[PDB]
DNA sequence: GGCCGCCATACTGGAGAATCCCGGTGCCGAGGCCGCTCAATTGGTCGTAGACAGCTCTAGCACCGCTTAAACGCACGTACGCGCTGTCCCCCGCGTTTTAACCGCCAAGGGGATTACTCCCTAGTCTCCAGGCACGTGTCAGATATATACATCCTGTCATGTAAGTATTAAG
DNA sequence: CTTAATACTTACATGACAGGATGTATATATCTGACACGTGCCTGGAGACTAGGGAGTAATCCCCTTGGCGGTTAAAACGCGGGGGACAGCGCGTACGTGCGTTTAAGCGGTGCTAGAGCTGTCTACGACCAATTGAGCGGCCTCGGCACCGGGATTCTCCAGTATGGCGGCC
């Protein structure tokens, strides 16, 4: 039912190949839980926008386009899923 | 003795619908009137931008040596030109990947 | 079936032939392209919205389109696109 | 003896591997258990769509991408090359939050 | 050829003599007004100014290794 | 001979005077306040317009100004906002 | 003949004009039709954060011994509320200046 | 009529006073004519935006909300200007 | 000996006050005649609010207050109390200029 | 001190593998074809929106005249960035092991969406009254000015921690 | 007697503690103009009623999400090592930081101009609303070859071993 540590599971080795994408060759021991703090913090400043568009909608099935619109009014407007 | 109904597109000699864009105009809330020209002037700015893009992606699916559009062109032509990257600094692309950016201190001697 | 959910595909289509008669097109980079097509189209309807607010004017006419893009669009591509539409507008005001 | 790669030389081949492909590199399942955990968190048995995930996922690794650019311009800025939580922070603070 | 770069850097270091003794920065600009090169032998350099802080005649004042400042020995 | 300018004068008037009888105005800091009540005004009303487009109501009602509220005001201010809100709905339709 | 008229600010009791703002919502191009909760909804808040503002305006006035509001006060009290900072960090005040900010580096010894 | 050179009519001591109100410490002197060129493209990017309020408007004199709104589409919203 | 304050002292001294002050940094007058220089480059004779001209002259004080504080932060972060051109340059490219 | 030999490190050619480059081959999005529908259209029409014209009047523009504030420039001075190693430190490379992610396969139902129904709910409008801005003024809070008090920061002063020569005396 | 080891007195810097003085804050008189308060009005807010429409609500279904089961190996993960990184230490050429007089042009006070910013009547252009009509664009399908996936040889990367040179080391 309840879920408690799935931060963990976006992995260390994930992170290692986001900063191969991201450009960073070396990455310090304490970037990993930085990383997972600010994915963190970011992952509920988008969910609390996507599902207060949500029940707002008055529905329970959360939509990609409620993902859209919270990303665009943080200025992170999104291609690739409009409509 | 109705006369034949032509298209507002093909009498600007344009391909994306004025029809369209002036009836969201309408109903999106901006204005309470539109202008004769406002809808027409932008759907040839649309098509204008819409055309360089296109032509680019066409241009980096070429030289990429396949004959079909995927996100990375997109990425590609967009992030390569300087007044669309202007346009589109802030913005998301789904699958297009990124730039190949390296720093000249992150290269080896 | 279904009600017809309308989208930017056909004209998309007909603009990149007219570019591109030999290549073809994913539908990942179709809805990429219907994105770019209405964000622009929303953030140029907002800015004409804010011109006629700061001139009181109850029409968004083409003077305002041009104000906007020429606001938002920058430089070279921004006097191209006031250079097609402008014969846009002409030629099909002279129907 | 082994034929082994200087430090740096998978990393940067890693690294022109990563920048010429596309695809995701969030496992998707774990990635949706943390999603419906903090969800469950703001309100209890939420409902998510697939490509809704993908969505977060594409976007906080877009996300990635602009702050490790930002932090790998601190880091050669701050004079190094192995970046820094301090970079990160720094990148956070300029960009206004 | 001529004669090797262990006198050229003792000569570099007796040119002076200051209270706070010659950084690294100081005489290898030395060097290079002398004119020998200090852009590729800076290996060289950089092992010598160890050895000699080893070997005792040159003994070094603030800094570590080949850091900072060096003085002459007592005698 | 002249024509009216319109602001938020007296009510911020009335506002601080309830919460300090005894404080005085600058004017400029008054400009500062009507510039403020204006930018949020249009935020808010900017976000209902977006809101009720996403879910195609043609209609603003509370409910849109407060999932506004809960997007834009950050929290425990928000918090309280829906508060007020609320008491003053509740003794609206009491009146 | 008619019944005597109260302002809608008034039956909500509220300080802030119910009647402009409900004006200025429907001449904003936001929605033709407005529902009647949301423009004294939306009054309630506005009047309760300047009310929050003009409380920590006061309170700064009188930290520094003076009777009169000036925007000096007002970047204070803006920028030392974090919630407040998070509404307003791009937002630029006139005749403000900033915070009273020092580095530790700066600092002597 | 003509203006040929004000850009250097914004003096060094007055960039010395804004870094000040920055809160810097020791300021290069490479640091002004860089700072010059910064605002000046600045700007002109603001007056760009502003001047083409004003012809839209058919007016000629430029106005402070012209200049608000200018500032604001940039992200930089300026109050008590009659905005 | 006449009275002389070390390096920093007097920079302390003008950090506080500024900081404490709120008037505007700029001579006016050379400020409004660069506007009209800037302006005259793009349309003629061109006039100015001088209201509007003095709003200007705090914009670009603040807009620079901002900056200039970035550049202290990537300075500081750069270990280093003189800011150099590489500081504002990364303040921009990070910030999306 | 000269002269002569020995190895560390920069050059410098060789080998193994990761991925690009060439085929090969099946396949499932691409796009082309077909039915549907709604959406653009077109013209009357009807109300209405902004450009035009004229005026007007006021605030920036131009010009001027004292007047020192501030820029400027010069010059002493202390501190700043950082260059280069030194030295600890640490995180990728490699490799293996485990484990659940992925796949792929199947059951089942939750609510998303769709249609229907009937009900709220609000914009508009003629009119009516009431407050808030326009405008004028008038009067004490703070700007400004003048005389004090601390700040504070540099300067001046003394005790103290630390480095060094040979007397002296004890042993060869 | 000669010689040499040490300890004690002598030499060097360093930090610890007091004080002024001028800039900055502290206490007191003035005035002014701008906060603030008082008044005309007319625009603004709205009560009643209505028109008519959006929208809340029932239901259902089905499909698209949720739940479960077996097998792989992709991915995670753990750990040894190795070579790169990070960052201090210290010095040094410098580079503004800052004291200070001049200049001058900004600043402050005074005068005339008209550009144009903005108010008001016109009316003529303008563009939306509506009945109907269509045709092009969208829902659905269905083939196919460009691409997804697979396999073999080069290129290139890239490290790794063998040479001048120059610095390092030793004898007569």
């Amino acid at each position: 039912k309840v879920l408690r540590d799935n931060i963990q599971g976006i992995t260390k080795p994930a992170i290692r190949r986001l900063a191969r994408r991201g450009g960073v060759k070396r990455i310090s021991g304490l970037i990993y839980e930085e990383t997972r703090g600010v994915l963190k913090v970011f992952l509920e400043n988008v969910i609390r926008d996507a599902v207060t568009y949500t029940e707002h909608a008055k529905r329970k099935t959360v939509t990609a386009m409620d993902v859209v619109y919270a990303l665009k009014r943080q200025g992170r407007t999104l291609y690739g899923f409009g409509g | 003795a109705r006369a034949k109904a032509k298209t507002r597109s093909s009498r600007a000699g344009l391909q994306f619908p004025v029809g369209r864009v002036h009836r969201l105009l309408r109903k999106g809330n901006y204005s309470e009137r539109v202008g004769a020209g406002a809808p027409v002037y932008l759907a040839a700015v649309l098509e204008y931008l819409t055309a360089e893009i296109l032509e680019l992606a066409g241009n980096a699916a070429r030289d990429n040596k396949k004959t079909r559009i995927i996100p990375r062109h997109l990425q590609l032509a967009i992030r390569n030109d300087e007044e669309l990257n202007k346009l589109l600094g802030r913005v998301t692309i789904a699958q297009g990947g990124v730039l190949p950016n390296i720093q000249a201190v992150l290269l080896p001697k | 079936k279904r009600s017809r959910k309308e989208s930017y595909s056909v004209y998309v289509y007909k603009v990149l032939k007219q570019v591109h008669p030999d290549t073809g097109i994913s539908s990942k980079a179709m809805g990429i392209m219907n994105s770019f097509v209405n964000d622009i189209f929303e953030r140029i309807a907002g800015e004409a919205s804010r011109l006629a607010h700061y001139n009181k004017r109850s029409t968004i006419t083409s003077r305002e389109i041009q104000t906007a893009v020429r606001l938002l669009l920058p430089g070279e591509l921004a006097k191209h696109a006031v250079s097609e539409g402008t014969k846009a507008v002409t030629k099909y005001t002279s129907a | 003896k082994p034929h082994r790669y200087r430090p740096g030389t998978v990393a940067l081949r890693e690294i022109r591997r990563y920048q010429k492909s596309t695809e995701l590199l969030i496992r998707k399942l774990p990635f949706q258990r943390l999603v419906r955990e903090i969800a469950q968190d703001f309100k209890t048995d939420l409902r998510f769509q697939s490509s809704a995930v993908m969505a977060l996922q594409e976007a906080s690794e877009a996300y990635l991408v602009g702050l490790f650019e930002d932090t790998n311009l601190a880091a050669i800025h701050a004079k190094r090359v192995t970046i820094m939580p301090k970079d990160i922070q720094l990148a956070r603070r300029i960009r206004g939050e | 050829s001529g004669p090797p770069v262990s006198e050229l850097i003792t000569k570099a270091v007796a040119a002076s003599k200051e209270r706070s003794g010659v950084s690294l920065a100081a005489l290898k600009k030395a060097l290079a007004a002398a004119g020998y090169d200090v852009e590729k032998n800076n290996s060289r350099i950089k092992l010598g100014l160890k050895s000699l802080v080893s070997k005792g005649t040159l003994v070094q004042t603030k800094g570590t290794g080949a850091s900072g400042s060096f003085k002459l020995n007592k005698k």
